[PDB]
């Protein structure tokens, strides 16, 4: 018993009790994981046991105590948990595993990169940003291990611990594996009675946009415990927070005698994968109530569908129903898997094509920045396998493993490529299996794998003259295979063509555009550029929360609110328009931009549901069919 | 120089230049260590001030108790405790930084059929993360021995770092300055008082060049830039101005280039098709050691925030055509490989030079 | 450490050229290029090594010349050279 | 002492002991108990695994529990520690073992007669020891009480073979069904099929079932479990247990003989009195519905043991149920931190999602499912349209599909001359007239299908590759996309977009069905028994009738002879036929399903037990058949010479044609059960050859 | 930059251009280069230099150095009817320097 | 560490030591303050021992409780 521990223990429950909000999560911890348990015993999942903390409300508080968990971790983060174990005690003992603590906020001179790291930070609380480029295998780790004794009939137990369990060093007292109880009688390991904690490793290498351009990457271990286990995978930017330990001895015992120094990781608390652009992990925001009550009575409205588009980019002039047909894709429709597992398509692929200075880079670019799930490829710069998937060999088993490329890293989200026109053929025979069936086949060698790669496709193309003609047949115009022409939903044909009053209206827009100062900023000086990392959870400009034209953060709090929540079921009154459309588009007399074929039938029925998504409908209508045709004829006519 | 090291420069400081060619990752050493005896439970302190040796515990934990030898208490309560029984507590432990370095010979001086000599270097504290390899140093340090486990008693020659000295300073965004002094921020407002700026600057701009006047307008215009915009939808206006410089032979647009790439705060002067062992726009390949994905170079990216001079713009691969086209026009490079997906920033103005076909220009 | 293979002339005709290790001491250190030819004298001796040779399966030795003297087989001007 | 603590648990291995005891003899499922009359196969040599079934289990404590006498939850207590169960069960079997109605013979197996002599040799120690003891009569004096103390005294003494040295049986645990659990309101995490995601380490030591596709399955080796040694000196055998991957063979004899005397013999390991079991070490990957989003498919080692090995083949979709257990650590040693371990899965029991063809059996359950689709009738049209039922329309192609799934007669000739029975189909069309679809169908119906792309799939990803095998220390052939396809169908989506190479592998494959391969790493000929099915589009992606078929198929003649059947698919727009198929369409995309209601599709495993059974038939051809389809072949090449100068040619008939007419006859015939073919099963033959490409073209 | 295969040490050579260093380089076969020298060359006569960034080594080294070369024309013999670049595959720009 | 964990004790030698300082300039038993006067002796060379004695310090308490 210490003195100091228990003082800080006492003060530790003064800040849980001044701040009720941790005394209401470890609350609502408890009554899922015994309502889970009431259901199981009744007729699932389970919640750990810890708790996010603020460290600035803990500065208020304490800043004492606050110090002392950024600066001294290993003698102030013990006491806390051991707090927030006695006050879950408290208050779990009307309806057994020790609590944890996680911690967010600022950090200060603690926020630092693994470059940034160094030796002055150890056995301090650290936050890291990087880049995940290697994660191990996930491991049980032995903590107690049952055995039986079956010449007494009586079952023994033993405990083990490692250095990288305690914040604090211990002696060192290995306990070897029982085989023999006290008396000599034979043990039996009693697997299923014993405990396992998962355990694993990860390198977090800095970000490649925050590294250096020439230098080598700086990277380093992190350890991760039983519910932190499996929350990255490879190519994630995270942020980790824990304590930077150092182990062992640096070769000063006389086994030991070299210089590895010190070996040193990242005992991780917490781990936050975060939203970077054109990454894997997805954009995710919190949608409190007056959010969605704005949502939902924006989407009484009748204008709605004019409202969302006109609002994707209005520093683009023109080009009204492209922003129409990029809404309805990140919309996306709805995927159909039949019962006996035939696939159908529920996203939409886009291909623009046209005259050079049409704002279709800017466009992509738009969508890559407002889309959840966004990647953006470049023709010649991608490859065959840099879109699909690679095979490589990892050093510890050496058997082959998968490297995902865009397109899988891009499953449930978007790809954006530019320059379609200049892509090499192999990867168009990729990209042909990618834009119907949905998946990716490896057939390497020895490795025979399918991976999911349901994405939606922007693609950006240029005339084989560089300028659209009029006159010459579009087949002549875009000169790419019936097959690829057929996958893309919608194809756009953009030119340049110029009028007194276009061009003067679409100067005085630029110019206009071009006269815009962010709110905060003097007249004179610089915007500066911050990137953008958002966390991840589970032509006017004054557009302030829906007064005219929304915003795009809360486009997007929309789009991701119309995408989880409403999965509308197709009618008879829809059927009626698109099958009568689609009949009088297959005997059309008249030439059209692209083929029609079968898939353009489900094309209308994908954008009948998307458009049906836009006015949160689980039913779609016949104003949805109606639209969803008509903005089809503009792409064919 | 290094080859002219010498068994009398051993253990004395030596002055010397070359070229350093890799920077190891940062090592802990431990400078003060607080130990524990396992049974005994004696405790102690060791303190460390000397990080020279390499390949050598010169200082470690003792190798006995050393409660009984102190004997400071009254009582002293045969026991022996054991070899090595001492535990590091980490938690009370300090510790510094140490880097191993490589230096080597410059390549500009070296026999023909000799492959170029170099020495491992050790540094610590604030002498570390001083250097990035490339750059061409002088170094004051202690020519120093190991043993290595060729001769029955032969030594590896190491370097102590004692001091580091960079010849010149390569220019990025990470090593550029954003500091002022009073006096040079006062001297640059009279500049923009003067109404004559613009020709003098423009007279500055390449004096040995005879005419192009216009061009030379159309280069400070270039080297300033203009006002970057960020719009509430985030689509990003760029500031930049790319020009192209299309001609004849022998007139003066390459040193128009040159004199581009040494006036430019930050500037990488390439060909169309890269430098000899430098690429264009971007490269990601794989860390030597660890097989990690990582950005090698490439010209467009090396010059972020400041002005890339592509030469015989012409000639130029397909991959870099489009990786040039995204570059210029929204100032980033988009990298979508099996292992890595990125988007990373080559906000740099493009001054491109060309010839055209058949040799000179043709009016017709 | 030197490499001295005998001189591609000399070599009989189907025969390969030779090689020694040749050992230089304190003022014969960085004497000889690498491409030149040079003649060496010195003692000629056996190398030590742990447990011999395993592969051969024969106690077989390794030898090396320790050179005592290298003599070979530049562009400096004198003051007359200038006048002349 | 305070080094080992004790805790209680709820488990006691005393009246589970006794309730698995009486469960074996007691357990009347509805010649008298299962599990004993089970057992007497097992001493007769006639059977080798005994499976203890989970459902059997929860059954008798349903029985027990209406009784009204308290049983333990032993299917509970298996289920979370299934490792101790097999050794208690294990005991118990051994305890009620019925004596063997056979005598051994020469003919029974080597391990029988040495447990037989083993298990005569204790027997003989015994009485040899009682009898010696009772001629010492030490006392001189209570009859039973003197009996029970002297094989008290006598079965202490003495060293006998142990019973793990005398089983002739493999123990293994069936996982309790959902369906069975169902009805005893018992929920079942046992037969709950986890991804490799779920399984976590809280399930370490537990019976669990995991569902995903084999990768890799390693070559049946012999893995030593105890070694038996032979001593000159006493005559003792010493036998030492292995429990790991490596161990240290006994020098010295550790015998009682030995022991006490001043000099020790020498051991002489010998093989055949050693303990050996069949092992064989397999990867199961997770399902692509499995994954999670943006995420790689991981696998699970699953270890083989006993009569289960060679039961799990690469890409076979399984459940494989098995105890989940730690092994000792593998990896770099400064990269651990604790007690880590590696995990693997010991095996159990193997469910297979798709039966194999080959696995087929006529058993009772099977032959009234069978009677029944053949009294339905019209069972030709019924499986051709019930294939891809929600593609509209197409029913010659779903009929040559259907034809394609059955296959002809494989011909053996004396001479060993080979012709093979397998059809290959050519699918070539216009895009978006769900050719993929079709295929995805008939490769996801057929137990053996691989999906393969144009340039997706590589040469050395459809022919082999010189891999090494690290557990049996090997290098092995690994077989790529065809192999994996063997006896089966590869998928060859996008036809025209492959590369040469490929197209001389599967030039050898589709005729001779080998694939021979003379690299600098191999010299060999492999089994490619694969029936091909291609998907392709016309030269300039759009059919024009302005060419030649010949001049817009990009195909060579040789290739183009080797499929029996090619459909051209032509997407000709119309106002009543596209009515109805975007009818069709809205309707699956509504209610999720097929729109005609006068029929019920077949299910995909009742389709493939008909196949089976299909396939089982060999049918001949009679002589007036045969006059037919000689006919049929000379009027074929005279109407082929006639077309020839004209843009109507779809090629010139070969040979080749009149065995693709055979093989589909042959086909047709197996879809009728029958032995004999028909008139009308060459003439159905005929007419599919005539509308896969002249029909539609003329159209 | 070059890893040797059995010392594990890396090595940055900067080739016959940086070696010739306030000297001469003569290249024979000036003709039959590959793509990757005829971009050194260039580099080496247009500034005197060559900028390497690889492994981590992001410099420029000094490539002052006068060059002497040998060459043959198309077929074999030249043509006096065809000029000089018709009668090489050197392109302009370096038969310029 | 853990091997010499802390303990609290009631006593506290921070005003304990004012207390004993306050004590021996402010004890007028009843020249100026006796243990003050006391010290000017031992000073002087002229007392060897000084003797601090409980009653002092007990009349002292008394004082500052009343
Ligand atoms: N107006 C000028 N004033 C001074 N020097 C000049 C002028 N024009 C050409 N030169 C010299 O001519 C030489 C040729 O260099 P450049 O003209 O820069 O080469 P360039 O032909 O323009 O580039 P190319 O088209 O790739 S060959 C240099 O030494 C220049 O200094
Ligand atoms: N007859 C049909 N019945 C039902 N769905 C159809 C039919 N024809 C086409 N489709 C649909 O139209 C789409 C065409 O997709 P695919 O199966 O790729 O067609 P395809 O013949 O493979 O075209 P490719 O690949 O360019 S040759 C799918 O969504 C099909 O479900
Ligand atoms: N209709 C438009 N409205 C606003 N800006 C435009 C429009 N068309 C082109 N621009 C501007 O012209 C610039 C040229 O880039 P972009 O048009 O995206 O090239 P491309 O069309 O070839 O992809 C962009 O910065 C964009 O802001
Ligand atoms: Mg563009
Ligand atoms: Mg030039
Ligand atoms: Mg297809
Ligand atoms: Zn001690
Ligand atoms: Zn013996």
């Amino acid at each position: 018993p210490d003195a100091v521990f228990g003082d800080r223990v006492r003060r530790f429950q003064e800040f849980l009790d001044t701040f009720t909000s941790y005394r209401d999560s470890v609350r609502s911890i408890q009554v899922y994981n015994s309502n889970n348990a009431a259901n199981y015993n009744d007729d699932l999942n389970i919640l750990p046991h810890r708790i996010i903390i603020s460290l600035d409300d803990l500065r208020e508080f304490d800043r004492s105590f606050w110090s002392g968990i950024l600066v001294e971790p290993a003698y102030f983060i013990p006491p806390a948990e051991k707090a927030l174990t006695d006050l879950a005690d408290s208050m779990d003992d009307v309806p057994r595993h020790p609590w944890k603590l996680s911690f967010k906020g600022s950090f200060g001179a603690h926020a630092l990169s693994p470059r940034t790291l160094t030796a002055q930070h150890l056995n301090k609380l650290v936050s890291v940003e990087g880049i995940v480029t290697k994660t191990s295998l996930v491991r049980p780790k032995l903590i107690r291990s049952v055995h039986y004794a079956a010449k007494t009939g009586r079952f023994h137990y033993r405990d083990y611990t490692d250095a990288t369990t305690t914040l604090t060093t211990r002696i060192p007292t290995p306990a070897i594996y029982p085989t023999e109880d006290t008396e000599g009688n034979k043990l039996t390991t009693e697997y299923g009675y014993s405990t396992f904690i998962d355990h694993q490793r990860i390198t977090v290498q800095e970000m490649p946009e925050m590294a250096p351009a020439g230098q080598l990457p700086r990277s380093i271990d992190v350890i991760l415990d039983d519910d932190l286990v499996d929350k990255t995978k490879p190519g994630d930017r995270v942020n980790v927070v824990g304590v930077f330990k150092s182990l062992g001895a640096g070769g000063m015992n006389q086994s030991n005698s070299t210089l590895i120094g010190f070996k040193t990781l990242i005992l991780g608390n917490t781990v936050y994968p975060l939203h970077a652009r054109s990454t894997g992990v997805a954009a995710r925001q919190m949608l409190t109530d007056f959010d969605i009550r704005n949502i939902n009575k924006l989407s009484k409205k009748k204008d709605i569908f004019d409202i969302l588009s006109q609002s994707l980019a209005p520093s683009i002039y023109g080009h009204d129903h492209i922003k129409k047909a990029i809404l309805l894709m990140l919309m996306g429709g709805v995927e159909k898997n039949l019962e006996n597992g035939s696939h159908l398509r529920g996203d939409i692929n886009i291909l623009m094509v046209g005259d050079p200075s049409t704002a279709k880079s800017q466009l992509l670019r738009f969508v890559l920045n407002t889309a959840s799930l966004a990647i953006a490829t470049t023709g010649r710069g991608s490859s065959g396998v840099g879109l699909t998937a690679a095979v490589t060999t990892d050093r510890e088993t050496g058997e082959r493993r998968l490297e995902a490329g865009a397109m899988v890293l891009a499953d449930r989200g978007v790809v954006c490529i530019d320059e379609f026109d200049k892509m090499t053929d192999v990867d168009r025979v990729a990209i042909h299996e990618v834009m119907e069936q949905q998946t990716v086949t490896i057939a390497k060698a020895g490795i025979h794998t399918t991976l999911n790669a349901r994405c939606s496709v922007i693609a950006a193309a240029n005339p084989v003259f560089g300028q659209y003609d009029v006159n010459r047949d579009p087949h002549q115009n875009i000169a790419l295979p019936d097959s690829l022409l057929s996958r893309f939903d919608l194809l756009f044909v953009v030119t340049d063509d110029i009028n007194e009053i276009r061009d003067r209206s679409i100067s005085e827009h630029v110019l206009r555009t071009h006269r815009y100062l962010p709110p905060g900023y003097l007249e004179g000086e610089p915007v500066r550029e911050r990137l953008n990392l958002s966390l991840a959870v589970g032509g006017n400009y004054n557009g302030t929360e829906i007064p005219k034209l929304v915003t795009i953060p809360f486009l997007r709090k929309y789009v991701q609110y119309a995408k989880e929540r409403v999965i509308p079921q197709l009618t008879q009154e829809a059927i009626n328009v698109i099958v009568k459309n689609y009949t009088d588009l297959r005997n059309d007399d008249n030439t059209k931009k692209s083929p029609i074929t079968a898939r353009t039938l489900e094309t209308l029925i994908r954008l009948a549901t998307a458009h049906a998504k836009v006015r949160l409908s689980k039913t779609v209508n016949k104003v949805d069919a109606k639209v969803a045709a008509n903005l089809l004829r503009f792409a064919l006519l | 120089p290094l080859r002219d090291l010498d068994s009398e420069h051993v253990s004395k400081i030596v002055r010397l230049s070359g070229i350093i060619i890799s920077t190891s990752v940062l090592s802990s050493r431990a400078t003060y260590l607080s130990i524990m005896c396992r049974n005994c439970r004696h405790t102690t302190s060791i303190t460390i001030n000397n990080f020279n040796s390499i390949t050598g515990n010169t200082v470690s934990l003792p190798r006995s108790c050393l409660s009984t030898i102190e004997s400071e208490s009254s009582m002293a309560n045969k026991k022996n405790c054991g070899p090595d029984p001492y535990i590091i507590i980490h938690e009370s432990s300090k510790f510094i930084d140490q880097q191993f370095l490589k230096l080597q010979e410059i390549p500009e001086l070296v026999p023909v059929g000799e492959m170029p000599r170099n020495l491992t270097m050790t540094c610590d504290r604030y002498l570390t993360n001083k250097v990035i390899p490339g750059t061409r140093v002088t170094i004051v340090g202690i020519y120093s021995i190991y043993n290595s486990k060729s001769g029955v008693a032969i030594r590896t020659p190491y370097i102590k770092i004692l001091g580091i000295q960079s010849d010149v300073e390569t220019s990025s965004i990470w090593n550029s300055v954003t500091m002022f002094t009073e006096e040079e921020e006062e001297e640059f407002l009279q500049l923009s008082r003067n109404p004559k700026l613009y020709e003098i600057l423009t007279n500055s701009i390449a004096p040995s060049i005879f005419g192009n006047e216009d061009i030379k307008k159309a280069i400070v215009c270039l080297l300033m830039g203009g006002s970057k915009k960020i719009l509430p939808d985030g689509m990003r206006l760029r500031g930049d101005i790319n020009v192209l410089l299309l001609g004849d032979p022998g007139t003066a647009k390459s040193q128009l280039l040159k004199f581009v790439e040494k006036v430019s705060p930050i500037a990488v002067y390439t060909s169309g098709k890269g430098s000899s062992a430098a690429g264009l726009t971007a490269s990601v390949q794989r860390d030597p050691m660890t097989r990690e994905f990582y950005l090698e170079g490439g010209a467009m990216v090396l010059a972020d925030g400041g002005v890339v001079c592509i030469d015989e713009f012409d000639k130029m691969r397909d991959e870099d055509r489009v990786a040039i086209h995204e570059a210029m026009e929204q100032q980033t490079i988009s990298i979508a490989k099996a292992g890595i997906t990125t988007v990373l920033n080559s906000r740099t103005s493009v001054l491109a030079a060309a010839n055209p076909i058949y040799g000179r220009y043709d009016d017709l | 450490r030197v490499t001295l293979q005998e001189a591609p002339g000399t070599v009989p005709p189907g025969r390969l050229p030779r090689h020694r290790e040749v050992i230089l001491l304190a003022d014969l250190v960085d004497v000889s290029k690498p491409g030149e030819e040079v003649e060496v004298t010195g003692i000629y001796k056996n190398n030590y090594d742990g447990n011999l040779n395993a592969k051969n399966g024969f106690p077989v030795f390794a030898t090396i010349i320790e050179a005592n003297s290298i003599k070979r087989r530049v562009f400096s001007w004198t003051e007359e050279e200038e006048r002349e | 002492s305070a080094a080992l603590p004790s805790i209680q648990l709820p488990v006691d291995y005393n009246n589970l002991f006794n309730e698995i005891t009486d469960f074996l003899v007691t357990f009347k499922q509805d010649k008298g108990p299962k599990y004993m009359a089970m057992l007497q196969k097992v001493a007769n040599r006639e059977l080798n695994s005994v499976i203890i079934d989970l459902d059997d289990i929860l059954q008798y404590q349903n029985e027990k529990f209406l009784q009204g006498t308290q049983a333990d939850d032993l299917v509970s207590a298996i289920q979370q520690n299934a490792n101790h169960f097999t050794e208690l069960f294990c005991r118990a079997i051994d305890n009620n073992m019925p004596l063997p109605t056979k005598e051994i013979d020469y003919k029974d197996d080597v391990l029988d007669v040495i447990l037989n002599q083993r298990r005569l040799r204790n027997e003989r120690m015994l009485s040899d020891r009682t009898n010696e003891i009772r001629s010492e009569n030490l006392m001189d004096t209570p009859p039973s009480s003197m009996n029970d103390a002297l094989r008290e005294v006598v079965e202490d003494e003495t060293e006998l073979f142990p019973p793990n040295l005398t089983r002739r049986y493999f123990l293994y645990f069936k996982p309790l069904s959902q369906n069975c659990a169902r009805r005893y309101r018992k929920k079942a995490i046992s037969s709950k099929p986890l991804s490799v995601r779920q399984i976590k380490g809280d399930f370490l030591g537990q019976l669990i079932t995991v569902r995903g596709i084999i990768t890799r399955v390693s070559d049946v080796k012999p893995a030593v479990e105890v070694i038996a040694y032979t001593c000159d000196q006493c005559g003792y055998e010493v036998f030492q247990e292995v429990n790991s991957r490596t161990f240290t063979p006994l020098s010295e004899c550790t015998s009682e003989e030995c022991s006490q005397n001043q000099t020790k013999g020498q051991l002489f390991m010998s093989t055949r009195a050693s303990k050996f079991s069949a092992f064989q070490e397999c990867k199961i990957q997770e399902l692509s519905q499995q994954v999670p989003v943006g995420h790689i498919p991981r696998s699970l080692n699953i270890h083989v043991n006993g009569t289960l090995v060679r039961s799990l083949s690469p890409g076979d979709i399984v459940d494989v149920t098995g105890i989940f257990l730690p092994a000792p650590y593998t990896g770099f040693k400064a990269l651990k931190a604790g007690l880590l371990t590696e995990t693997y899965l010991e095996a159990q029991f193997v469910r297979q999602h798709k039966k194999k063809f080959a696995s087929f059996s006529l058993t009772s359950d099977v032959e009234e499912r069978v009677m029944e689709l053949i009294t339905s009738g019209d069972v030709y049209n019924r499986l051709a349209k019930s294939i891809a039922p929600e593609i509209y329309g197409n029913l010659d192609v779903k009929k040559a599909l259907l034809l394609l799934l059955v296959g002809g007669v494989d011909k053996r000739v004396g001479d060993g001359m080979k012709i093979r029975g397998d059809i290959n189909v050519c699918l070539m069309g216009d895009p978006g007239v769900a050719k993929s679809q079709l295929l995805k169908a008939i490769c996801k119906i057929s137990p053996r299908g691989v999906y393969t792309t144009g340039k997706g799939s590589s040469g050395v990803g459809l022919t082999a590759a010189v891999m090494k095998d690290p557990v049996t220390d090997e290098m092995i052939l690994e077989g790529g996309a065809l192999v994996l396809a063997d006896n089966g169908i590869c998928c060859i989506d996008e036809f025209d977009k492959m590369d040469e190479s490929d197209r001389t592998a599967i030039h050898e494959v589709m005729e001779q069905q080998t694939i021979s391969i003379s690299k600098a790493g191999i010299n060999t000929t492999l089994n490619a028994r694969t029936s091909i099915l291609a998907a392709a589009n016309p030269l300039y992606g759009r059919y024009n009738p302005r060419l030649s078929p010949l001049d817009n198929i990009n195909l060579p003649a040789a290739l183009l002879s080797r499929f029996d059947i090619l459909f051209l698919m032509l997407d000709i727009p119309s106002r009543d036929d596209d009515e109805k198929l975007a009818e069709h369409v809205t309707y699956v995309h509504m209610h999720n399903k097929q729109p005609d209601l006068d029929f019920t599709p077949v299910e995909p495993s009742k389709m493939r037990e008909y196949i089976a059974y299909a396939k089982t038939k060999r049918p001949v051809m009679s002589e007036a058949v045969n006059d037919y389809v000689v006919q049929a072949y000379i009027r074929l090449r005279q109407d082929s010479k006639r077309e020839m100068d004209s843009k109507f040619s779809f090629g010139q008939a070969t040979p080749r044609t009149l065995l693709g007419i055979i093989r589909l006859s042959q086909a047709l015939a197996k879809l009728r059960l029958a032995d004999m073919v028909d008139i009308d099963d060459v003439e159905e033959a005929l007419r599919l050859v005539r509308v896969s490409k002249e029909s539609l073209y003329q159209e | 930059v070059r890893k040797d295969p059995i010392t594990k040490e890396w090595t940055l050579e900067g080739g016959a251009l940086v070696l010739a260093d306030k000297g001469v380089c003569l290249i024979d076969e000036f003709d039959k280069m590959n793509d990757q020298d005829r971009t050194s060359i260039h580099e080496a006569m247009e500034q005197q230099s060559i900028s390497i960034s690889k492994a981590g080594i992001v410099t420029t080294l000094q490539a002052r150095c006068s060059i002497i070369a040998a060459a043959n024309p198309n077929g074999g013999r030249y043509n006096s009817t065809l000029p000089l670049a018709q009668n090489v595959s050197l392109t302009e720009p370096i038969l310029s320097r």
